[PDB]
RNA sequence: GACGACUGGGUUGAUAGGCCGGAUAUGGAAGCCCAGUGAUGGGUGGAGUUGACCGGUACUAACGAGGGCUU
RNA sequence: CGGCCCGUACCCUAAACCGACUCAGGUGGUCAGGUAGAGAAUACCGAGGCGUUCGGGUGAACUAUGGUUAAGGAACUCGGCA
RNA sequence: UGCCGGGUGAAGCAGCCGCGGAAGCGAGUUGUGGACGGUUCACGAGUGAGAAUGCAGGCAUGAGUAGCGAUACACACGUGAGAAACGUGUGCGCCGAUUGACUAAGGGUUCCUGGGUCAAGCUGAUCUGCCCAGGGUAAGUCGGGACCUAAGGCGAGGCCGACAGGCGUAGUCGAUGGACAACCGGUUGAUAUUCCGGUACCCG
RNA sequence: GAGGACCGAACCCACCAGGGUUGAAAACCUGGGGGAUGACCUGUGGUUAGGGGUGAAAGGCCAAUCAAACUCCGUGAU
RNA sequence: GGAGCGGAGUGAAAUAGUACCUGAAACCGUGUGCCUACAAGCCGUGGGAGCGUUCGUGACUGC
């Protein structure tokens, strides 16, 4: 019953995302949501965005309104553009800043 | 400190101004030369 | 100090599976 | 109370006590704040220690309370309506209540409140 | 005790705070009265304030077995 | 009755100028209150302004800026450097 | 140049199965791809890279590490999808021969209103000196020109110099100086010695 | 009531120490320190140009560069 | 909230979606077969048991 969704261009690190993507496979979607709502980290907000996307794919193009027999089955963050500035320094120079992005994708499937 | 460039249009007119590069033929042919090159801004 | 060499890929990721978040 | 180890509120010792007399004027005042787990957990003695004065009513003991809360509107209430209402009850006067962290700095919250 | 960690307690509860008392520390509160032209002094009174030390007191907050085989 | 042209916003001990930066630096001149004090020093204030430009905790070693140290008093050190 | 292939799927890329003694090959095959290739004999070469502290683009390691640029903010309410940072109120602290109010130089629209939060802000943002649109600077008396000249510049004729060119007279420019007539109060979101009110002054 | 007079803020400077040293800063910060009516400091406008200028003289300074600046050309120098 | 995405539609083709023909490598991930926590390793090579969606991995051992 695989039914997913993904945020593309998510400004967030991709390790920071990967950070909190990788507590939410292979758990009850709901119990996913109850986690990443109670969760410090930021990148939570983006995450459970797509979360609830895929769980709506799920229900409405799909016809599985009952949004408790879904687990995640896939989750995985790619990596985004990357966008290049720079920061001045001591004596002079220069040294480069990288501002990472990331892609969330986020599948979840009936158990 | 005090860096080696303190604006003043008066004197960047007097110095690298048009009327002062017509005015020596060594000038009036950096001008040209930069006519030729095809530069907008053709003096300070 | 500075590194005297780039780190291997095993001994890279052996630190970077510390960098974890805790389940709530 | 009891003296706080390592470093003070708000950065400087000066700071922290003129930090810990104003939050007691807003608790008086409202009866109930929300602020930093930490500086809940440092105003709950100041506080009912203020509280233990106020009981007490007499002339000399307004004067100590002044020291503290530089408000004469705020002490007249602690005097008058708040200490009467905690006339029987021996300490214990205020309740400390944990709420989700902040967002922003993720600084853990609480709510310090009156007991009715 | 850098953080983990270690130790004790978690309503069957004195773990911490508060509240009562002590011990300590300073050293004679505020108001009132008396004396003095005044600065000040005397009485009420080892007073008032007071943290960590001490005794009381519930007022506030307390994942993990089903035993391999051979001799 | 006539009296022309240019400037007139805004910043200016600075987040708008010169330093590549919202840079602990530099930038001519004018205004200049109260109390203490000789004073434009210095402490607290006025007219007026600011608290936005990463935060919350936690008594580790260690580093830096401050503070106090019994008895001795340069015995330290190249040197009373600080 | 002769002979051939191609929407019945060419080049290029990724495999699989085979082949050669090497550089390498397959008119074998599969996937991707979607319009150009194979081969005989010759002919030409910007014809083969792994190194030059080589050059350009992309991306790693250091590492979720150092830093986040000099003293204090707290609470209540509000807006808001979202608030430590945005608005309002209260309190507290700081500057105050200046963290206040002006001006020249410089900058050049950063000023005001409304809208936005993709890019920028060493976090955050509903906010901004950011982005978009619109608006805003009023002079007979303020500063300067139409008045004067200093240091100095240019310079008709002119002198000197092979050429280029150097100097300079009359003159003409050149404020940082001299001469010259307006003050107080009010007003807009943004201007005021400029507009408005009162009372003045100077030249023709 | 004179002074290249005394003490001492502004202003000019940079003797000591600590910090900074991929800094807040390609020369600064903090506390002391020197001059502070003069051979002083400063604004505006001028002017001296490379084997040349200027220099109370250190080969110092002449746009973060000076025992001979910088740019283009000879030039693909050797 | 938007961004973006899942269906739907156009198209011959939508991993041709105005970040767009082809889409290599470095680099970053998910799943999966094997090995790996008594071991000294220019990381390969010879011998070799075992396991498994000739092939993949490679306990142990020689160089």
């Amino acid at each position: 019953m695989e039914a997913r969704a993904q945020a593309r261009y998510i400004r967030v690190t991709p390790m920071k995302a990967r950070r909190v993507v990788d507590l939410i496979r292979g758990m009850d979607a709901t119990e996913a949501q109850a986690v990443l709502r109670f969760a410090p980290q930021a990148a939570s907000v983006p995450v459970k965005k797509v979360l609830d996307s895929a769980i709506a794919n799920a229900a409405h193009n799909y016809d599985h309104t009952d949004a408790s027999s879904l687990f995640i089955s896939e989750a995985f963050v790619d990596e985004g553009p990357t966008l290049k500035r720079f920061r001045p320094r001591a004596q002079g120079r220069a040294y480069r800043i990288r501002k990472r992005t990331s892609h969330i994708t986020v599948v979840v499937s009936s158990k | 400190s005090k860096r080696t460039f303190q604006p003043n249009n008066r004197r960047r007119a007097k110095t690298h101004g048009f009327r002062l590069r017509m005015r020596t033929r060594a000038g009036r042919a950096i001008l040209a030369t930069r006519r030729s090159k095809g530069r907008a801004r053709l003096s300070a | 100090a500075v590194p005297k060499r780039k780190m291997s890929r095993s001994n890279t990721r052996h630190r970077r599976s510390q960098w974890k978040a805790a389940v709530p | 109370p009891k003296p706080a180890k390592g470093a003070r509120l708000g950065g400087s010792a000066a700071h922290e006590k003129l930090l810990l007399a104003n939050l007691a004027k807003s608790l008086f005042e409202h009866g109930r704040i929300t602020t930093t787990e930490a500086k809940a957990r440092r105003l709950r003695p100041v506080a009912e220690r203020l509280i233990t004065k106020a009981k007490k009513g007499d002339i000399h003991n307004r004067r100590l309370v002044l020291q503290t809360i530089t408000d004469k509107g705020i002490v007249h209430t602690l005097f008058t309506e708040i200490a009467p209402r905690y006339a029987e009850r021996p300490g214990g006067y205020t309740r400390i209540t944990k709420i989700g962290n902040r967002r922003g700095d993720n600084a853990p919250m609480a709510v310090i409140e009156l007991v009715e």
